[PDB]
């Protein structure tokens, strides 16, 4: 009666990664700089890459 | 009750054509490639002279002093022949050829012997420096099976 | 009556249950539909049932993909494919159930 | 294809990260497809970005298409600027092409 | 263009001046915005 | 009598209904037509009915 | 094929938009077919439009056919004008054709 019509499963959840891991675990991979302001690139103990810049956390 | 001689002999000629099909189909392709090779050659002259007279490989057809237009050096199975830094590549047309060789090509390149040069023939190559070329690895090379025994040269043949 | 497992996919519900006898499962099956099913498609969920990899109760036959012709019908809303299986489980000296374990799959409407 | 000058240092990072980083620096808004490639290493100095980009494409990475506001990208080494004070750059092209070969 | 009815008043190569219609503290007033071309940029 | 669903396409109407018995559905079916239908074409709306994807 | 001088800057825009824009500037009334192509990026300075058009065609875009009043079109980079003060432009054509190759 509800599957024959239209189905969405909305996002509201957790997903917020580096604020769940300690700072000395994170490793600086690279840095980018240009007109869009300077941005750092950093690696998780889980091996993900992230991009963060001045004023971010 | 009777008539099987007509039925079997019509069906042996049918299967005979199926067995004679792949033989005529590579003999055929191998024949269409042997020409791409003839069209590639005879342009060695221009390229050789240009090199010996100047010590630099002809950058393109016009430099080599040949139909300034690659497409002007085409044939029945050959869609063209381009000279790129002394390397002469021949492209197989798309109409009138085998099936696994169309749009495919080979190359002829030479090497300084010092006072003269020696020519090679094989699968597409690119020139790096005046005395070095390399596989134009890209997927459009005419398959080894279609190339003569005289055109099995590798990029580093000396 | 109570039943065991219920697993849906917004087109069909594969259920897993049990009933008192050849009667209440007949009442229940009549309340739905009855079908001549024909060309069945095999799919990785079946083998995930043979693998035990999707938790269920492997008294059950598998499957949930086929093509259905109506034999009899009572709910205009439900196309039961068939009583996929049914086995009267007796129990032991430690205890009963005695009843008829069963399995059915059914696509509803719309 | 014109930008501020930059130095790109990427030690074993997702090209998607390099891309985003490149969008966070106002080098367009860059967006990939989903699964473009993987991870790459490059290290550039004194290169405008829009070039360090064209150059990143050729490493491993993708080609770029621009919608205008957003750009879609779909599926050490170093960079150094050589001044040519005396000659024209195009006269080098024959010899420089000849070192590269199929490299 | 826009819900504030932003009237095109100038057009440069890098930017476009428009006159828009904002409710400044309860008064309907002109807002002389200039839309720049799209580079990299971020705000909240 | 009342019926359930009605869905048209400016050439044919596929309807969905119900009647009192083997009689009023016979009255209704007689009021229309009766046909020997033959080579049927299968089309993506059938499967959208099997999919439940078009409500009916 | 003659017009006022212009500078075309298009950052990731539908060729249909560039076209309309080009009709809104009295460069004919331009009309496409429906689905001509998609989106393109170009950036020209000091180019008469009727040229920046011929040039847009060659980028990605279409060919043009004119009815007379209306024209139908059917299915950074930059432009720069080079003055040639001393030589004839046609004498360059051999060498300039030779850089382009199949580019």
């Amino acid at each position: 009666d509800e599957l024959g019509p239209v189905n969405a499963n909305p996002v509201a959840a957790c997903n917020e990664p580096l604020c769940s891991f300690d700072l000395d675990q994170l490793k600086l991979v690279a840095v980018v700089t240009g007109d869009a302001s300077p941005v750092a690139m950093v690696e998780d103990p889980a091996g993900r890459g992230h991009i963060v810049r001045r004023n971010t956390r | 009750f009777t008539l099987i001689e007509l039925m079997i002999v019509i069906a042996i000629v049918g299967i005979l054509a199926a067995v004679a099909l792949p033989a005529y189909q590579d003999y055929t392709a191998r024949a269409q490639v042997s020409e791409a090779i003839l069209l590639a050659e005879g342009q060695k002259s221009a390229v050789t002279e240009y090199y010996l007279n100047h010590g630099k490989w002809p950058e393109n057809n016009t430099s080599a002093g040949v139909a300034s237009s690659p497409t002007d050096i085409k044939g029945k199975y050959v869609k063209e022949v381009e000279v790129k830094n002394g390397v002469v590549t021949a492209t197989m047309l798309s109409s009138g050829v085998n099936n696994e060789i169309k749009g495919k090509k080979l190359s002829l390149w030479a090497r300084r012997e010092n006072g003269s040069v020696k020519w090679f023939c094989g699968q597409p190559v690119t020139r790096t420096d005046d005395d070095t070329v390399a596989d134009a690895k890209d997927g459009k090379e005419i398959d080894t099976k279609h190339l003569p025994s005289t055109c099995r040269d590798n990029f580093d043949a000396k | 009556v109570w039943v065991k497992t219920f697993s849906e996919n917004n087109n069909a519900v594969s259920i897993d249950g049990s009933a008192v006898s050849h009667d209440e499962v007949a009442e229940f099956m009549r309340g739905l539909n009855g079908v001549v099913w024909t060309p069945k498609g095999m799919g990785r969920l079946v083998d995930r049932r043979r693998d035990s990899k999707t938790a269920r109760v492997e008294m059950l036959t598998s499957d949930a993909t086929i093509e259905e012709f109506p034999e009899a019908q009572v709910s205009p809303f439900f196309k039961n494919i068939d009583l996929q299986t049914a086995k009267q489980v007796g129990g032991a000296q430690v205890g009963v159930p005695i009843l008829v374990e069963f399995k059915i799959t059914m696509t509803s409407n719309y | 294809y014109r930008g501020k000058r930059v130095s790109f240092e990427f030690k074993d990072i997702d090209i998607q990260n390099l891309l985003r980083v490149i969008a966070e620096i106002s080098k367009k808004n860059i967006v990939v497809a989903d699964d473009v490639s993987g991870k790459v290493t490059i290290r550039l100095r004194n290169v405008p970005w829009d070039q360090a980009l064209d150059l990143v494409l050729r490493t491993k990475a993708l080609g770029k298409e621009e919608f205008g506001n957003i750009i879609r990208i779909a599926p050490d080494l170093m960079v150094n600027l050589l001044p040519v004070n005396y000659a024209v750059a195009a006269d080098m092209a024959a010899r420089v092409k000849d070192v590269l070969s199929e490299r | 263009m826009g819900r504030q009815g932003g009237k095109v008043t100038q057009i440069l190569r890098d930017s476009v001046t428009v006159t828009e219609v904002f409710s400044g503290n309860g008064e309907i007033i002109k807002n002389p915005v200039t839309l720049q071309l799209k580079p990299d940029a971020k705000q909240d």
